[PDB]
């Protein structure tokens, strides 16, 4: 009981397997052929299955590319989905989306227990509702839009705004902060920046307590597809079974939209809307509500997005944001501004804001500085254009402030310390909020504004100044 | 058996029967003499894309099948030459003597052979050398309207390429074949033509060879990166390959998507861009930086081919009609433009100099874009819209002209800090040209100490250079 | 048996079904011969162009004249070959139809006479030459912002109603009495009026000597107007290579071969593209751009227009061939309104010829000063629609002042002008062009009435003008 191939159009492939035998949709084949003559060329590739059709025959995805594939080849069925394997022995390795690994450490055994890529979600009965802020070291997020556990977390950026040194320094903060294991998934990423992220773990030992997944955007689309949910499956066994928090990164999903788009487009099916395939939110949300806490622990997520031109309106982000709990929005303007992580202060909402959740001085900073902000934003363009002393010395103090705040929610960090060169560090909560604190009390207001940059603590801004003799 | 029969011949494509051994990417040969590449291998009927003239096939004809795939001839030979993307000479001159041959189609180089990109690519255009720096290996598209500056670029950055070592390519896509005899002529013209390949199907191509022609011009530079020396291709318009592969697809019957493209499109974008690498020292150093462009109708942006080559290349240029027709050459827009590689490859000299300057530029686009209107604005305002007006006509450049890296740090460095305050903005492009004229009769040492160093001189003597030329200048 | 039999019809396009082992070759012509044998038929010559075989020794076919009577089972002959021109010193002073045939009532030409394929490969690389100078033709844009090319396409883009055919009857007027070469004058998607005004004005100054004509119009079916065009080039291929004068040719609107194509392709049975154009869209078009070339055995300069669909340009046709012409001109509608004839666009026109080599620094530092006026004027519009004329100062106030001045003095009477419009017409030199548009924008004639600008030859002709009205 083994299929043959009967035809071919690029990524997608037909199987007519005897009948009594077919597979279920979402099931896994092997095609391994070796050459019986000199023209024909050696080919190893797996395929999974997406619909049915009329008689005996099955429609399919490659996952390698289709370049000399006879018509006419045997195809095995595996029987079950596409299996990942997983256990402790995948810390520190890199894999492709079938599961190999692809670097050179070695070849994983035979012998181990491999878990499927799709199953059922959470039930009602099992999910829970705990709530805990997690303390990620990052000034602008601890202050202004603070994370939870258990949830998931959205960054909104355009392009080369951070969405990646921002991803590198969650990673490295976390792993200093607890042994949690971490799951990293390059779907579709560039291959150029999987060798930049792979030696910056490998050359700050940050590697032996995390895993990693790639697909390169030179992959078919349905690899790009099935990419994110590999690291989906490696990131559940590690609550299910170790029972502990186990972040899992997803470095762009907007790459994974579009690789269903077209998958639809291969399979016939009808476009919508600007050309999205019919079933969006399905699919999304299928990837999306594995995120979860259940009683066991938690798989808190932390995901970017890419905007396409600055309008929000587009499916891909319009069907994101409703999952999201958390979402911080980053904007090119600030990054050429030169401050960074570039997040923007009255745009970045969260649900954990709250005096029941975070607490009670924490409400009361996080709304005396974006009421600070606020107030600077629309008091530039007088500044601007009428005389800079016009303006009342009441709001000159908000400006005075303004300038300080707007800078000392930058940081130093140890993701710059390969654009750069600066050590960098990790800010504890209380020393945030208390640093706030001093900047809203005003005594330090003589200190000057560009000490603030890159810094970590209000005592590194005197010893900045202290350099400058101030 | 693998003898067929056509029983299609229309508009450029056909069909077949019989073939049972075919394979996708097979080359077929007609009783013609011509040969065709078997793209759909459906039910019943093998689709067979045709290359060359098809007016002489009838349906009745036979097919026989190559056994061969797709090979491209390379070689040292054809450095110096004009050739089509078969493979044949097209320019006169005679045959060539390729030693060997490469697939099209196969693998790149996997993460970890790769390395970081931290070596430049000095173009010698002012405002991308400064504020959208280039490293080998690095991937970076220009975009702009039809009339804007694209080729000019191109043919500046092949022209640059004399100084340090470059196997540079550079393949023309649907061309008007007599644009391509100008382009040629001036590459020649300017001494330049002798160390690089160009690649020309032109508009009167069939279908498939306009489609083909970046694979064959890639497997081309690849090899000369396996050598181990440093390569660069141009790919003169992509679109017009995706509108090939639009018109070979529809013509085939495949089930169409946004506008009509067929859905593979992205797909195949990134198999022909992501062979782009700079290998490791285990693999030789080598490099193939590339810049294809595309030319985007009426300043459209988020239409299909535009975002799917945006979401692939780490970085990109967008140049701006309404800037050319307002005296900034290469039209360049700072604020759109972003390269993910930049400060990495720039010599320590200029990361100095190039990364404040996209400070400056940067606070002044934005104060500009609403405070211009207004007559009178406060003081410190009016000095930062005299800093950004001047930094905007000191970038003001030439045609065919490029400036050595040595001199573009010294004229941006007299630019930040400042010393172009007493010089009036319409005679900056003659401070320029009387000032490069000086630093070539004084200020040797400094340009040496810059070329193999790759370090600012001592600001002392460099403030003394500049001091001396403000004596000799004379203004308006 | 070579005999064929129609059948089926649907509109222009017909399928034969030839015996089997005598399939035409593609581009083949086929010839309808039938007696009306019964009271209730209709006689009709017909020939057939093929253009896909469909197996089953199926092919499909444009018909070339209109289908009304055929028959299924009607009898189709072979003509072995493609649509074949009768060519040689005897075409010129002939108007013929689109199959070879004249139809000027002087005569029938001699069967003697060798007649030519219409379908050939395009000339290669190697044949090329790029030695490019000015076709000095004295309108005055054109002359000044994109001067156009000896030897080179040249393009005139426009929407219905802007005035391509007046600014080609003034191209003939200005260059076809001095060229001394033969003109190819061929009518694509034409108005039989228009082709009846130019023949009597090419007899009335004599020029239909030199010249030959090939004609369709917009009431032919699209078969014949998209085969007009390569029945027309045919004979200026002869003229150059064979006799090697130079040639000029001109196509009356080449759009219409786009368009012909794209009726007749959906009923051929291939899908739709970006805006329900036929799939081979560039390629077609392609093909026959690129055989009108410049060979070093002997020039052509081409003169086109071509129709936007609408007043849009992002539109396929348009967008493809953008990129084949040498220089090119943009006739736009809201100029045209404003009464500035001929309405070209300033900002749009690009020609290859403008370059301090071809042209000389004088004349090129004058081409780029003025766009950057224009375009700073385009700016300034928004901006005096908020806040007023009365707010701008400085370099703002002088643009708005010298950009109207500009905007006008581009306007010329032209000599053909003389039947809608009483006027006069003028011939202005290259230099008296460069050194008004630079007199202008020095300032030296500024006091001048804005309106004394307008449809005018040279500097002293407003100088004159502007006395009248009191200066
Ligand atoms: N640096 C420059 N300074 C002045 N003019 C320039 C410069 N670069 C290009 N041009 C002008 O650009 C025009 C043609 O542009 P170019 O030859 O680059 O075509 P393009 O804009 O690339 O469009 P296409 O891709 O269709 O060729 C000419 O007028 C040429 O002088
Ligand atoms: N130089 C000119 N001087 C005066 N009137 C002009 C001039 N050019 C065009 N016109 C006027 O504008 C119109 C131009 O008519 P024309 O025959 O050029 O239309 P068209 O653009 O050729 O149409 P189509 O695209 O269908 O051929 C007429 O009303 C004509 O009188
Ligand atoms: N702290 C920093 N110091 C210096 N340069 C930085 C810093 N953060 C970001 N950059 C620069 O900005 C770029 C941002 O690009 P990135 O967000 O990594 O792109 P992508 O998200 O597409 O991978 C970095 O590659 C680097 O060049
Ligand atoms: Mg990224
Ligand atoms: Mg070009
Ligand atoms: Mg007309």
């Amino acid at each position: 009981t083994r299929g043959r191939v009967i035809q071919v159009m690029g990524p997608v492939v037909d199987v007519k397997f005897e009948n009594g035998h077919l597979p279920a949709i979402y099931n896994a084949l092997k095609i391994q052929h070796k050459a019986r003559n000199e023209n024909e060329v050696d080919i190893d590739l797996t395929l999974e299955v997406a619909l049915h059709l009329g008689d005996d025959t099955v429609r399919t995805i490659a996952m390698a590319s289709t370049d000399g594939l006879i018509r006419g080849m045997e195809v095995i069925d595996t029987g079950a989905p596409i299996s990942v394997p997983v256990g402790e022995v995948t810390l520190g390795r890199v894999f492709n989306v079938l599961g190999e690994p692809i670097d050179l450490e070695g070849d994983i055994p035979a012998d181990a227990r491999r878990d499927p890529i799709h199953r059922p979600a959470p039930k009602f009965e099992e999910l829970a509702t705990e709530v805990e802020i997690l303390e990620t070291g990052i000034k602008v997020v601890d202050l202004l839009a603070p994370y939870i556990k258990g949830g998931k977390i959205g960054l909104f950026g355009g392009a080369g705004v951070g969405k990646t040194v921002l991803i590198q320094e969650l990673i490295h903060n976390i792993a200093q902060e607890h042994g949690g294991i971490s799951v990293f998934a390059g779907v579709g990423d560039r291959t150029r920046e999987g060798n930049d992220l792979y030696h910056e773990m490998k050359d700050s030992g940050v590697i032996s307590k995390t895993a990693m997944v790639f697909g390169q955007m030179n992959e078919p689309p349905g690899a790009r597809m099935r990419v994110a949910l590999t690291g989906l499956t490696m990131a559940e066994y590690f609550r299910d079974e170790q029972g502990q928090d186990v972040l899992l990164f997803i470095d762009n999903i907007f790459r994974f939209t579009q690789a269903g788009s077209e998958v639809s487009a291969l399979l016939g099916r009808m476009p919508s809307a600007v050309g999205y395939q019919p079933t969006l939110a399905t699919e999304m949300g299928q990837l999306q509500e594995r995120i979860t806490s259940t009683a066991k622990g938690s798989i808190t997520s932390i995901q970017a997005i890419y905007v396409p031109a600055d309008d929000y309106t587009d499916p891909a982000p319009a069907t994101t944001f409703s999952h999201l709990d958390a979402t911080t929005n980053l904007e090119r303007k600030l990054a050429e501004m030169g401050i960074y992580p570039a997040v923007d202060p009255l745009a970045s909402t969260s649900r954990a804001l709250a005096p029941e959740i975070v607490g009670e001085e924490h409400y009361q900073v996080a709304r005396k500085v974006q009421q600070t902000l606020q107030r600077y934003k629309e008091l530039q363009d007088i500044i601007a254009i009428l005389g800079m002393d016009e303006l009342s010395d009441e709001d000159k103090l908000v400006v005075h402030r303004a300038r300080r705040i707007q800078f000392f929610l930058s940081q130093n960090f140890h993701v710059a310390e390969q654009f750069t060169g600066q050590p960098g560090s990790y800010v504890p909560v209380k020393e945030t909020v208390r640093g706030f604190k001093e900047i809203l009390e005003g005594k330090y207001d003589h200190l000057p504004e560009d000490a603030f940059r890159l810094v970590g603590r209000i005592e590194e801004v005197v010893e900045k100044a202290k350099a400058m003799g101030v | 058996s693998d003898v067929g029969t056509v029983i299609q011949v229309g508009d450029g494509i056909a069909r077949a029967h019989g073939l049972d051994n075919v394979m996708s990417g097979e080359l077929v040969e007609f009783a013609n003499g011509v040969m065709g590449m078997a793209l759909n291998l459906e039910e019943n009927n093998v689709g067979i894309v045709i290359l060359g003239p098809y007016t002489g096939i009838k349906e009745g004809d036979e097919v026989r099948r190559t056994g061969r795939i797709m090979e491209v001839p390379v070689g040292e030979a054809l450095i110096g030459r004009v050739v089509n993307p078969l493979g044949q000479p097209v320019d006169g001159l005679g045959p060539v003597e390729t030693t060997e041959t490469r697939p099209i189609e196969s693998r790149a180089p996997g993460v970890m052979d790769r390395r970081s990109v931290h070596e430049p690519l000095q173009t010698g255009i002012k405002a991308i050398d400064a504020l959208v720096p280039i490293g080998r290996g690095q991937r970076e598209l220009i975009i702009g309207d039809r009339q804007t500056g694209k080729t000019s670029v191109a043919i500046d950055t092949i022209i640059n390429q004399k100084d340090q070592n470059m196997i540079s390519i550079y393949v023309a896509i649907g061309q008007k074949e007599s644009t391509v005899r100008t382009v040629v002529e001036t590459l020649r013209k300017h001494g330049a033509l002798d160390y690089t390949i160009v690649v020309t199907a032109s508009a009167s191509q069939p279908a498939p060879l306009l489609f083909l022609a970046p694979y064959a011009g890639v497997a081309m530079g690849e090899y000369f990166m396996y050598k181990g020396k440093h390569v660069l291709v141009v790919y003169d318009d992509l679109s017009k390959q995706a509108a090939a592969y639009r018109e070979l697809s529809l013509l085939l019957r495949r089930p169409p998507g946004r506008e009509a493209y067929p859905g593979d499109i992205f797909y195949l974008h990134s198999r022909l861009l992501e062979r782009a690498a700079k290998l490791s020292d285990a693999k030789g150093g080598g490099s193939l930086t590339a810049l294809p462009f595309v030319e985007t109708q009426a300043g459209d942006i988020s239409a299909y081919i535009p975002t799917n080559v945006i979401s692939i290349t780490d970085g990109q240029i967008f140049l701006q009609s309404d800037l050319f027709f307002s005296g900034v050459r290469p039209a360049i827009n700072a604020g759109l433009s972003v390269s993910r590689v930049g400060g990495a490859a720039q010599i320590k000299a200029m990361k100095k100099v190039a990364g404040t300057l996209r400070l400056d530029l940067a606070a002044y686009r934005e104060l500009e874009a609403f405070a211009q209107f207004g007559s009178d604005l406060d003081k410190a305002t009016q000095a930062k819209l005299a800093r950004g007006a001047r930094t905007v006509e000191v970038l003001k450049q030439d045609l065919h002209q490029p400036i050595p890296v040595e001199k573009q740090v010294l004229i941006i460095y007299a630019l930040t800090r400042g010393f172009l305050d007493d010089i009036p903005v319409e005679d900056v492009r003659r401070f320029e040209k009387e000032f490069y004229l000086f630093l070539d009769q004084n200020g040797q040492h400094l340009l040496e100490h810059i070329r193999t160093t790759k370090d600012l001189p001592n600001e002392d003597d460099l403030n003394k250079a500049i001091e001396a030329f403000k004596k000799t200048f004379v203004v308006s």
